[PDB]
């Protein structure tokens, strides 16, 4: 208002080429009916605020905060990514002379919500990973060999439901919740370099599931537990015969010309075990 | 270059007296139509061969491209609103005008009166080309731009 | 600007070869000089300011500082 009263000094005015653009916003006469107009921004920014009142209370907002911040990192039209793409459109249209004012009031107070909507939603991926994978993993492989040095065994056809590369319950969690920030490049997972402004991974977590997708490419290649390694026996001072039995596959070596016995693991035999005599 | 001799100050001054020197020297007031429209048909035909001659400055390496689209779509300091301003002043010589069938369409762009409200209008091109420039500032810096450049050039 | 008006004393002038290249910058009558001028340069340095403004923004773990430097 007070900027409009001083764009008409003199007499349209003499300085109407310099206050020209900013007086062209607050017009709403819009004979084109598709101007930028600074209305249809204040009813664009207030339909962003009305989204952030549905969130912040009523109810369970960390759940809803991710579900906003998840659909900006992959898609569009939320609209917190659209008003910034409307607010910048006026500000770059002003003059490249009112830069610093157009950057202050048209793009900044929408961008300030984005840095505010991230760090709560980054917490909601922690409580949808300890209750979606870790409390399935620990519920079945707590205190089993080869995790903890005990007598019992982890269950192999249940192990291949977790660490696959296509349909495993780890690799089907990252393709649903981390669709923007995590790539399946090659065999490892890498952080996506775009869309990681202020969003850091725990550097043990990248070391974890680049290991669980490295066992997945050695042992669990075909979709189930199976690999083929070859043993060649050796000689030793004063041993007449060594017998290695794995899963009813023998290797009896009585110091003849050594060969290669192509084993497999785990074979579907009647008494799987290992023994050395 | 257009040779002069044609602009709005050359019509108001020194051809309207100058047509009156040769007509006294066949009914003259009927040739005053039969000479001006022969001049006006050669008025447009020296402008059309000026504007159709212009090419665009060969730019490269993505910063000169995004610096053109700043400078092309920036009111108060650009061509194409300073060019079409001076193109608007010479589409109204004579008196709508007599040559308004030849500068007709290019004056129909820079109107923004648009009683249909779906014209082509040359605004809604400079706020269309500047939402392409605004894409290429998100790319070219901030951040990791070779990654983002594929993700544009893949979906085209 | 002070250097601009002093390159036209006399009457383009008799001080041509001493203020040649420096007054070839601001002129915009250098229509074939590969355009090599002052005005693009100051906007060529305002975006190195703007990319450094974001590092002057958050820079929260001292990373995202080097994420603009990882491009270098």
């Amino acid at each position: 208002n007070t900027l409009a009263v001083q764009g008409c000094t003199g007499q349209h005015g003499p300085l109407a080429t310099t206050f020209g653009p900013v007086l062209a916003l607050m017009d709403n006469q819009n004979n084109s009916a598709d101007m930028l107009n600074l209305q249809t921004y204040l009813t664009r920014v207030t339909q962003v605020r009305l989204r952030l009142q549905q969130i912040a209370g009523s109810s369970d907002p960390q759940a809803m905060m991710q579900l906003l911040a998840q659909t900006v990192l992959q898609g569009k039209s939320v609209d917190l990514t659209d008003t910034r793409d409307y607010g910048s459109l006026t500000a770059a249209g002003l003059g490249q002379e009112w830069y610093g004012f157009g950057q202050t009031v048209f793009v900044r107070p929408m961008e300030q919500a984005w840095q505010q909507v991230l760090t709560p939603a980054a917490e909601s991926l922690n409580a949808r990973w300890r209750t979606a994978v870790v409390d399935g993993w620990n519920n079945a492989f707590s205190g089993r060999y080869p995790f903890k040095n005990v007598s019992s065994d982890a269950s192999l056809p249940l192990l291949a439901k977790y660490l696959n590369t296509d349909t495993g319950r780890i690799a089907r969690f990252l393709q649903n919740n981390l669709s923007g920030v995590l790539h399946r490049e090659g065999s490892r997972w890498v952080p996506d370099t775009i869309n990681t402004r202020g969003l850091t991974f725990n550097p043990a977590f990248l070391k974890a599931i680049n290991t669980l997708s490295e066992i997945a490419d050695v042992a669990f290649t075909t979709g189930n537990a199976g690999l083929h390694f070859e043993l060649r026996p050796g000689t030793a001072a004063g041993v007449m015969q060594t017998t290695l039995i794995t899963d009813n596959q023998k290797l009896i070596y009585v110091n003849q010309m050594p060969v290669w016995k192509r084993f497999t693991w785990p074979a579907d035999t009647e008494a799987p075990g290992a023994s050395l005599s | 270059v257009v040779p002069g001799m044609f602009t709005r100050q050359a019509w108001e001054e020194a051809v309207l007296p100058s047509i009156d020197t040769v007509i006294n020297e066949v009914s003259p007031e009927a040739l005053r139509q039969r000479l001006t429209t022969r001049y006006f048909a050669d008025f447009g035909n020296a402008w059309l061969n000026f504007l159709n001659s212009l090419h665009l400055r060969k730019a490269q390496t993505l910063s000169d491209v995004t610096e053109q689209l700043t400078l092309m779509a920036d009111v108060r300091q650009s061509p194409l609103v300073a060019l079409m301003n001076t193109l608007a002043v010479q589409g109204c010589t004579g008196q709508h005008g007599p040559l308004a069938t030849t500068f007709g369409p290019v004056l129909a762009l820079m109107d923004n009166q648009n009683n249909s409200a779906d014209m082509l209008n040359l605004q809604t091109y400079l706020t269309r080309v500047t939402q392409v420039r605004l894409r290429l500032q998100q790319i070219a810096g901030s951040s990791d731009p070779q990654a983002m450049m594929q993700l544009l050039a893949q979906t085209v």
